[PDB]
This record gives C-alpha cells, structure tokens and sequence, in this order.
C-alpha cells in the first residue's frame, strides 16, 4: 500500500490557517489564524485527521496538534462530523507504522472523552477501526526484572491499546463490549 | 543494592554525560555495544547499578538524555556510545529555546513533562533500588537549566525520599558563554536550593586555570574539561560499585558534610593531576595526594576558601592503602590549618578508602569541601544583574513568555537571603 | 533454607527495592511476559506479570526445585494491583504429622471443595491495589485440622502487579508498622 | 527426638539460667497462661534426648510442670504416655 495522497497537504498549501507558530503570549504549542469557534467543522476537521498520515515537517506537526486543540476547545461541534471522520480515520490506521498509530490513538482518547454519545455513535463503527488494533494487540516484550524505557516515546503501542479500549468499553455503553469480542478475542472485559 | 538513574539535561550536560559512559564503560571493561569483554570478576559484582541486561548479553545503561532541538542528539548518536544508548532513552523538542530561561521553562517546559516523567517514573519502579537520581546540567543557559529545576520539582514531588544529587557548572564570572546568564542563574538558584538535596558547582574559568596551573596543556579542548569532570563522578560513585576499607555513599556524604538543610552546597576536587611528562619524576604517595587535594590550585571551584572559613569536608581513596597513614594525614592537616576550620563545628574532615582505582592511575582520590566562600559566587551574579535588571528591557523577553516580572525579585530575595545564612555561620 | 536465620517481627520474600529483587525467586513465561514498571497509582516501586495463559506463566520462590523455605511466620501478607483479569497464586505448607498441603485460589473459581492433596478458594477483589492477608495457620486448623508448621513454598501467577511479599508473626493493622510495609 | 525442632528455632519458651551455684531454668512464658494440652507432650519427648543442653531442659521442665500443674495433668495422660513409652523401650543405661 503506497503513501495514498494526503488531502491535508492539498488545503494547506492554500487556504489552512495553523501556520501561526509565533508568541508573545503565554499560549501553548501551536496558535490559529483565526479563532475556531468561527470555523465550520464539515471542512476543517476531516481534512485535519487526515493530516496525521504525513511524515515530514512541517504538515504533521500541524495536523496532529491542530486536531488536539479542534477536538478540545469546540467538542459540541464535533458529533455532526462524526461520521465523515471514519473513511480518514480508517486511511490513517492501514499504514501499520509504529508512528501513525500512536497518534490516532491519542486522538481516539482524546475523541470519546468529549462526549459519550460519541462513542455511542462509534459503535457502529468498530468493525471498520479494530482489525488493526487486533493486529498489534500482544506485541509486548518479555524483559522479567528490568526496566522499560518506551513509555517516554509513549510508543509501546500495546499499553496504548489497552487503555485506549478501556475508554471505549466505559464510554460505548451496552453493545460495546460484544462487538469488541466480535473483533477482539483475546480481550476480556474491564466493565468492573 | 544501590541503583541509580542519571538524568542528562543540557547541551554541556549531555555531552559531559556521554564522557562519562566512556569512563564507565572503560572501567568496567563494557563494549560500547553492551557486550561485556573486560578482565575483571569484580566489575560485575555491582555493575546492575548503572546498567540494564536485554536479552541476548548486552547492557544498557540507565541514561537519560534530554534537550529541547535534534542537534545534540544527532551528536550524541554520532559518539562513539551512541549505540550504548537504548534508542528510546533519548528525547528532543520541536522549538527551541535559544538559552531564553524563561521559554523553556514555561512554554516548552509544560509540554515536554507529561512525556519526559515517565522514563523518570518507570525506571523508578524498576531500578532495582532507587535511593537517588543524578542529574547534570548547565545554569547560564535556557533549555537545561529551566527544564532541569522544573524536572527536579517534579523529582521531588513524585519521589520525595530518593536523593536528588545535582550537579551545576556555575556562570564564569569573569566571561561565560552566555549572557542571558545572570537572569537565568538567578531564577534557576532559587529553584534549586528548596528540592535539590546535593548541589555541587563547577566553573570552566577554573578548569582552563587548573589545566595550565598542573597539566601544563598548551592547547587544551572541551574533551579534557568533561573527562575531568567525569573523573570527578566517577571518585564520587565509585563507592557504591567496587569494595574498600571504609566507604561513604551519597547519603552518608549527605549527613556527614550537610550542618543545615540550606548550607549543602559543597566544592568539588580530584587528585592526582599531573603533566604528561612530568609524571615520572613525581613518586606518588599518601602526603603526595593530602597536598594536591587541599592545595587551592587544584579546586575546581572559582571560589577561595582562604577568603572564608570551613564548615565540613569529605576525602575518598581509590585502590589499596594504609588506614593510619590516611588518618595520620587527616589529623595533621587539620591541626595545621585551624585558622580555617570553625571552632564550633569540629571534626570537619571525613575519611573513605575504595578498593578498585581507576585504570593506570594507581592510587585516586576525590575531595568534597564544604567552606564560606561560596558567598563570592552569589555576590557576582547578583552584582552583574543589579544593573541588567535595573533598566527592565531584557525581562520583557521573559514577561512575554508568561513570567512576572515579580518573579526575578522573589529568587533575588532567597539569594540574598542564602547570602545572609552563610555569613552569620561563619561567626 | 532460612530455618536458623532469626523470625521475629517482618521478613520479606519479594520487594523490588533490593538488587535483584528475583535472586531467590525463579520465573516461567509463556505466552506473556514478566515486566516491570512504574504505575501513576503510587509512584513507588512494583514489579508487573501479564500474560494470556496464566496458569503458563508464574513466579515460585525458593528457585532450587528440591529445596524448601524454612519461614515460621504464620502471617503472609501480599500487596497487589489487580488488573481485571483472571488470577490465582498458591501455598505450600507442611502439617503436624508430616503431609505436604498446598493451597492454590483463584478468581475464576466455581467452588470449596478440600479434597485430600490440594485446597482451592474462590475469592474476589477490588480494582485496583489490595492488601490480602492469609493466616495459613487459621487456614489448616479450619479446613484439615492439623495445625501450622512452617511454610514451604509460595507461588504467584500471571495478571497482577505485585509490589510486596511478605511475613508477618501476628496481624498488624494500619500503622502499626513500617512506613514503606504499608500502601503509599 | 522431636523435640530438639521446636528448641533449635526458639519457639520452646525456656532459658537457662547460669546463677553459678546450681543451673536452673527460667520461663520466658508464665506457667499460668501456659497451654498444658500443646506444650506438655513436648517436654516428655525431650526425655530421649542425649546431649546436655535438650536433656537438662526436659528434666527440669517436665518435673517442674507435673509438680505445679496440678488437676491440668489428667486430661494429658494418654498424649504423654506414648512418649514416655518411647523412651523406656531404649533400653538405654542412663534414660531409663
Ligand atoms: N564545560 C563544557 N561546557 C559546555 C560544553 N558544551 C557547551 N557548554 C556550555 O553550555 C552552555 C550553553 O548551553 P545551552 O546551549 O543553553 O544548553 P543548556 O545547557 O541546556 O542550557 C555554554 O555556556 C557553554 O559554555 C562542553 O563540552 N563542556
């Protein structure tokens, strides 16, 4: 599966505002054009999680901090774009790269804490997501006594799903758990 | 029984840190790969203090390397124990700082945390005795002095009984590299002496003094002051490794040189150092050794302790020696120079003898003071930011970052305050 | 092994702030693996067994397989994080007229029953750290009768994270003890 | 003997005494909160015993507790017997 083009870096070579890296302000890691709550989410936010798959400066640096600051700040918004976040969403998993998935799962957590008919509305879209997860789910290693240095990559992909599926057991509801068995054998229920 | 997490902040810090890998790994006889070759069953008795076993006999060390822009790290890969290195241990920002104290403290300082704890955190449940961090980094400048005073707070609160030993290279006085120096020194200063169990300060004006005073290097490089200052950290925790006669380890150092929780700022000091060919004419011995450690060209520290008085001090011995020619010495030097120890508190000098000394070099040692003089070094760096703060241009850069301006008086405050504390003890 | 050494007050078998805190303790992987490292619960050291098939995968203490542990404590005491997954752990304990019992419980278990060569519990815990207590003393005199001879062997099983094992001659409540032999 | 166990770990609650003129032994446990029914086999068993240190505490033990315990004795009867009985089929020249 070759690099399927981004659109991200299509709009950002034109239009898209998150250009802004300047400070005499005491703000955080990225700075907007104009402030989002202004700004439709139909266009902005799918081309946003579709950024995640760059590999090169300056457009993921972008993307990915660019989708933390949308889904924080105007998490009201969001659940209209659910469903047109699935197919990027999807685009960006099937990479496989231990790189990409870390940060959709960042998001994914960042996604279900906003609200919990979110995650309702994702169950759905479960079988469309997990076959990745289901993947790389026991991809630890054995070390017995000594030391784990990984977590400040916060690149041990397996810890990131367990809590990530954590999330979306507590969030899901009712009907999220034996659609996770439906793709997750290995997994046991952390309901209690 | 005594495992130990070093943590590498600073562009002077990493590289001081890799050097002392080098040490490490040449002492124990470890591959730069991990893959133990050495000639000696003792250098494994102890060797899981500063080092991890992977799968398939190889080692890694426990090394923390931080900064905030790729280009020490792309360094530190190209060293030679760039492979020593787990992949992971290193971290690097993505905006630099530029020596500006207060950005990497506040902006990129915040960020940075919730990634940089969790090496700190996992090695602590997982090092097989934590009884203290280490910590080296630089204060004139802006990414490893505001990340390392806010990493040591967080040190501090996460883990309040392991020891936080700390070691600073303070602003040459006379001329330091930087010049934002004096505001970040002062900030980092107050920060440093409430969390901070052990500071030990080191100048650069001295090294370049010391190496012409004794190794008589005509064109000495940055190679030789980093080597020398690894063969400072590695007298200090050479106890913990290998045996001895009478051994003292960090928090022994602790109770037995700190009088005061705010007087612990000590000086640090190696013998022998001699020049490349002088070395043959010189027979080494116990007296030798007593006069190159408190003779005032060979301290490492710009600060005369013959302008002030000693509190409390500390010798270590590397290798096999007599017991009572070390005390013989401990006694007689401290009858010979009493106008400098005080008169209420005695028994000043402390005494240690390791087993195992360095490669080639015989006999070793390493001398910790603890005197009055620090007071020189406050006064300076509060002199030469007297007049930068009193027309406020240069704090705008810092205002605009998000730190008050009341802030620099606060640490201005404490300094004087630490000041004070040290005069009225010298009474 | 540890039959002359002084009993009296605390005596650990594993705590992860020693120098090889499994020196004397063996490990079995399978499917799995034994890691270690550090919980934002407590910030103080814990040691981490996770794997799909626990009863493949466990820690035994003595490590020699024919030798025993001569511990006359009656009280073992374990500190533990539960991880929402299946868990089990045994004992092995030595009776009045010479007769190897051994007790194994577990949380995916059905019944009690106390048949001759090996006693199963079923029990139950609460997500997150606990502080079990065992009297093996109590135990032996309630299931079989005979009373309590020193302990023999102890074994942990995988999907839990295990930061203290240790003895204790009678029951200590909170604070009655050393400030780290307790839950931070 | 059996005996020689519960001693050799420090769990029999006597001592020894070296007020020099006669060895004499002293209780670490009070006999009044002492479990006849446990610890009064034991001190019969210890009478097998061949070495000083474990034979001069059976002795003095076991005659101390028959000669003080009183009505406490008689339901411990046939769990002593059967050491005793182990003792005297020795046949040995001073255990007897
Ligand atoms: N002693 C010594 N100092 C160094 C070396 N490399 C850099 N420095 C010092 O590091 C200081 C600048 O550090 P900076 O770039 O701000 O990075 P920071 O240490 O994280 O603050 C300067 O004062 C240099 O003198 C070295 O190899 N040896």
């Amino acid at each position: 599966p070759p690099r399927e083009f981004t659109q991200f870096r299509r709009f950002y070579d034109r239009g898209d505002l998150p250009i802004s890296r300047n400070y005499g302000d005491e703000q955080g890691p990225i700075h907007w054009k104009v402030s989002p709550d202004l700004l439709d989410y139909h266009h902005y936010l799918p081309v946003f999680f579709d950024g995640l798959r760059e590999t090169e400066e300056p457009y993921w640096y972008f993307a990915y901090y660019g989708t933390l600051d949308l889904i924080a700040q105007g998490p009201t918004k969001i659940l209209a774009v659910v469903p047109q976040l699935i197919i990027p969403l999807k685009k960006d998993l099937n990479t496989r790269e231990p790189e990409i998935l870390c940060r959709c799962m960042a998001v994914i957590q960042a996604l279900v804490k906003a609200d919990p008919l979110i995650s309702e509305a994702l169950v759905p879209y479960y079988r469309q997501i997990l076959p990745v997860f289901n993947e790389f789910f026991l991809d630890n290693k054995n070390i017995g006594d000594r030391i784990e240095y990984s977590q400040r990559k916060h690149n041990n992909l397996s810890d990131l799903i367990h809590e990530t599926l954590e999330e979306m057991e507590k969030s899901g509801g009712p009907e999220a758990y034996i659609n996770i068995k439906y793709m997750i054998p290995s997994y046991q229920s952390a309901v209690a | 029984v005594r495992e130990i997490v070093h943590i590498q902040a600073g562009q002077c810090g990493n590289q001081i840190g890799a050097k002392f890998w080098e040490v490490i790994s040449d002492e124990h006889g470890i591959d730069p790969t991990g893959s133990y070759h050495g000639d000696s069953d003792l250098q494994l008795e102890r060797i899981n203090v500063y080092y991890n076993e992977a799968t398939g006999g190889k080692y890694v060390p426990r090394a923390i390397l931080v900064d905030l822009e790729p280009g020490t790290m792309d360094s530190v890969r190209a060293g030679q124990f760039g492979q020593l290195f787990r992949p992971d241990n290193f971290v690097f920002g993505q905006s630099g700082a530029g020596n500006n104290w207060a950005k990497g403290y506040y902006t990129e300082g915040q960020e940075l945390c919730e990634s940089i704890l969790d090496v700190i955190r996992k090695e602590a449940e997982s090092c097989d005795c934590l009884q203290g961090f280490q910590l080296v980094h630089s204060l004139g400048g802006g990414t490893g002095a505001g990340l390392g005073t806010l990493l040591l707070n967080k040190l501090r609160e996460e883990y309040p009984d392991r020891i936080l030993s700390t070691y600073s290279i303070v602003p040459s006085p006379k001329v330091s590299d930087t010049v934002v120096e004096p505001y970040n020194c002062t900030l980092s200063v107050h920060q440093l002496v409430e969390s901070a169990d052990e500071v030990f300060c080191i100048d650069n004006e001295a090294l370049y003094d010391i190496c012409f005073r004794t190794l008589k290097l005509t064109t000495p490089t940055y190679g030789d002051l980093n080597h020398l200052v690894s063969m400072v950290m590695s007298g200090t925790t050479c106890a913990l490794r290998f045996p001895g006669q009478l051994n003292s380890d960090l928090r022994k150092l602790a109770v037995n040189l700190v009088p005061f929780p705010r007087l612990h700022f000590f000086i640090v000091g190696f013998a022998p150092l001699t020049s490349r060919g002088s070395q043959q004419y010189r027979a080494l011995t116990v007296p030798e050794l007593t006069s190159q450690l408190f003779d005032n060209k060979n301290m490492m520290a710009a600060c005369d302790p013959r302008r002030g008085v000693y509190l409390t001090a500390s010798a270590h011995f590397r290798g096999r020696m007599s017991s009572k020619e070390v005390d013989e010495q401990m006694l007689n030097i401290q009858a010979r120079n009493t106008s400098y120890f005080v008169e209420w508190i005695p028994s000043n000098v402390k005494s240690a003898i390791c087993d195992i000394p360095p490669r080639g070099l015989k006999m070793a040692a390493t001398f910790i003071g603890n005197t009055t003089a620090f007071r020189e070094l406050f006064t300076r760096v509060d002199s030469q930011f007297q007049k930068m703060y009193a027309r406020r241009a240069f704090i705008h850069w810092y205002v605009n970052e998000g730190l008050e301006t009341v802030e620099f008086d606060e640490a201005r405050s404490n300094m004087t305050d630490l000041i004070q504390e040290y005069e009225m003890y010298e009474t | 092994m540890f039959r002359d050494k002084y009993q009296a007050g605390f005596l650990n078998l594993f705590y992860s702030v020693g120098s090889k805190p499994l020196s004397i303790w063996e490990q079995h992987v399978e499917n799995g693996y034994i890691k270690r490292l550090t919980d934002p619960d407590i910030r103080s050291c814990v040691l981490e067994i996770v794997s799909t098939t626990v009863n493949n995968t466990y820690i035994t203490c003595p490590i020699d397989p024919k030798e025993e542990l001569a511990i006359k404590l009656p009280f073992l005491v374990l500190v533990l994080k539960y991880l929402k997954k299946y868990f089990t752990f045994e004992i092995q304990v030595l009776d009045d007229m010479n007769m190897r019992r051994r007790f194994r419980a577990s949380n995916f278990q059905s019944k009690t029953r106390v048949k001759p060569f090996v006693c199963t519990l079923p029990m139950r815990l609460d997500p997150g750290w606990n502080q079990i207590q065992f009297n093996l003393s109590d135990f032996t005199r309630r299931a079989y009768g005979t009373n309590y001879i020193e302990t023999l062997r102890v074994s942990v099983f995988a999907n839990c994270r295990v930061r203290r094992i240790y003895f204790s001659d009678r029951l200590y409540t909170e604070d009655e003890v050393p400030p780290e032999y307790r839950l931070i | 003997t059996e005996f020689r166990r519960f001693y050799d770990r420090g769990d029999i609650p006597v001592r020894l005494v070296h007020t020099t003129f006669k060895n004499a032994i002293a209780w670490s446990v009070d006999p009044s909160v002492l479990d006849y029914q446990h610890y009064l086999p034991l001190f019969f068993d210890g009478l097998r015993e061949k070495e000083e240190p474990y034979r001069f505490f059976a002795r003095k033990g076991t005659w101390e507790l028959l000669k003080n315990g009183g009505t406490r004795v008689l339901q411990c009867i046939p769990q002593v017997v059967i050491p005793l009985k182990k003792a005297l089929d020795t046949r040995d020249m001073d255990i007897v």
